[PDB]
């Protein structure tokens, strides 16, 4: 087993009040079955999109979330994963930069 | 030197629970899926047919789908012939295709998440480390004369057949120049870039003309509209701010440098 390494990050610069894409980054898992949330305020975002999961040269899979976000000033953003490698779900928030 | 590479994920969960879904990509496009759902093997760009016709494309459909049948059918009957000693769950993952320079081939096998076993010359092979028991399924494999002879064709002709078709159908998509746009933020100062393409990217903390040693480039993170996402950092003493600046080299740009100021 691997656990998952998560990243946060926005298509364009961050601007308030301005429409963007929120991704979110899932690397160096295996097994391949995991579950990844998106959250605003802590609440799941419902229109969440995926790539095909797929893998590296070293065999660990990887896969890209991503949804539309607007950033403002009173907003959390973040990506939860469940994975059999970990006793939690582990949750990395938008460092509200990236 | 794109490397086209083939990449089936199988998970087998025990009895009768299992599925196997694939991916193919030339270089950093993706330019199929094949979904356990589907039937069939999907496009996912104009170009993903290649030089191949419609007859061509559908045998070569048929063999893929007759081997996915064939795959699943094979490893549920080693478990079974193993049991107890290999169980359940268990996850293969082969990677094959060409890389084109001439042009080389692979196909390797993992298990478990590690590399077991590769198609090399004319033959199935374990790989040095590979667990024992695995050796006399591959003798057998080995005996199928007709899958080695597919193989080896699939390998040697067929692959780099297939790309040259995908590198003069897929040139509009494989030659995009998309712009990068940077954004600063930071003590530890980040210079963000977002949207290039392709990947050779050059993105530096500046003080005038010296660049800053200590930028330390992060990985490459891709969007979801088939660009790339870089970061760069340079931890600064909180008096030496002013003064400087991110700089950005990118094919698209022309020479026309992103240059931001701090
Ligand atoms: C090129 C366009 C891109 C589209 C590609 C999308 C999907 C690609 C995915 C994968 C690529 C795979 C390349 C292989 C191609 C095979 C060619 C073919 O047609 O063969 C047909 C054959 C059809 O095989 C069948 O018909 C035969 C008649 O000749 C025989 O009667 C066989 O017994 C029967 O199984 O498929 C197989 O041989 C079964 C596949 C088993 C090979 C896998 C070896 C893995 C090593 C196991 C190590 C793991 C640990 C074990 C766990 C306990
Ligand atoms: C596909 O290419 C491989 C070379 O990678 C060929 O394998 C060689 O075949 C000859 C004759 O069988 C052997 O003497 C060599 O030792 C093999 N090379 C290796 C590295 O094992 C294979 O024959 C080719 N097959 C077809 C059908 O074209
Ligand atoms: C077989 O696998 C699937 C997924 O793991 C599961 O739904 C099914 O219940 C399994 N059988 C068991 C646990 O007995
Ligand atoms: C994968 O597809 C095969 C072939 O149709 C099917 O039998 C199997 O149930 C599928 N697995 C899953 C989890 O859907």
């Amino acid at each position: 087993q691997k656990t998952p390494q998560i990243q946060v990050y926005s298509r364009h610069p961050p601007e308030n009040g301005k429409p963007n894409i929120l991704n979110c980054y899932v690397t160096q898992f295996h097994p391949p079955h995991i579950e990844i949330q998106m959250l605003k305020n802590g609440k799941k975002i419902p229109k969440v999109e995926m790539s095909d999961m797929s893998f590296s040269k070293d065999w660990s899979f990887y896969i890209l979330a991503h949804t539309e976000f607007t950033p403002t000033e009173t907003d959390t953003y973040a990506c939860r994963v469940k994975h059999a490698s970990m006793a939690e779900p582990k949750t990395v928030y938008w460092d509200r930069d990236m | 030197n794109y490397t086209f590479r083939c990449l089936q994920m199988s998970s087998f969960a025990n009895r009768s629970w299992s599925r196997t879904d694939s991916v193919v990509w030339l270089g950093d496009l993706q330019t199929h899926r094949w979904s356990n759902d589907s039937a069939t093997i999907s496009f996912t760009k104009p170009w993903s047919q290649g030089k191949l016709s419609n007859q061509q494309w559908e045998k070569l459909q048929h063999m893929f789908q007759v081997y996915r049948v064939s795959f699943t059918r094979d490893i549920q009957e080693l478990v079974k012939m193993m049991s107890p000693k290999e169980d359940y769950p268990i996850e293969i993952q082969l990677s094959a295709g060409c890389e084109m320079y001439a042009s080389e081939s692979f196909l390797h096998v993992a298990f478990q998440g590690k590399y077991v076993v590769r198609f090399w010359g004319t033959s199935w092979q374990t790989v040095p480390g590979a667990p024992s028991w695995l050796d006399l399924p591959i003798k057998v494999l080995n005996a199928d004369q007709g899958t080695s002879a597919t193989v080896q064709m699939l390998l040697n002709d067929t692959c780099p057949l297939f790309v040259r078709g995908l590198l003069e159908a897929g040139k509009s998509d494989l030659e995009k120049q998309e712009k990068p746009v940077a954004w600063l933020s930071s003590r530890q100062l980040v210079c963000h870039v977002s949207g290039f393409y392709p990947k050779p990217v050059w993105v530096m903390w500046m003080r005038g003309d010296q660049e800053q040693q200590g930028t330390h480039r992060g990985d490459f993170l891709p969007n979801a509209d088939e660009t790339w996402y870089l970061q760069a950092t340079l931890d600064v003493e909180a008096g030496e701010e002013a003064g400087l600046a991110c700089r950005v080299k990118h094919s698209s740009l022309g020479g026309q440098d992103i240059i931001l100021y701090w």
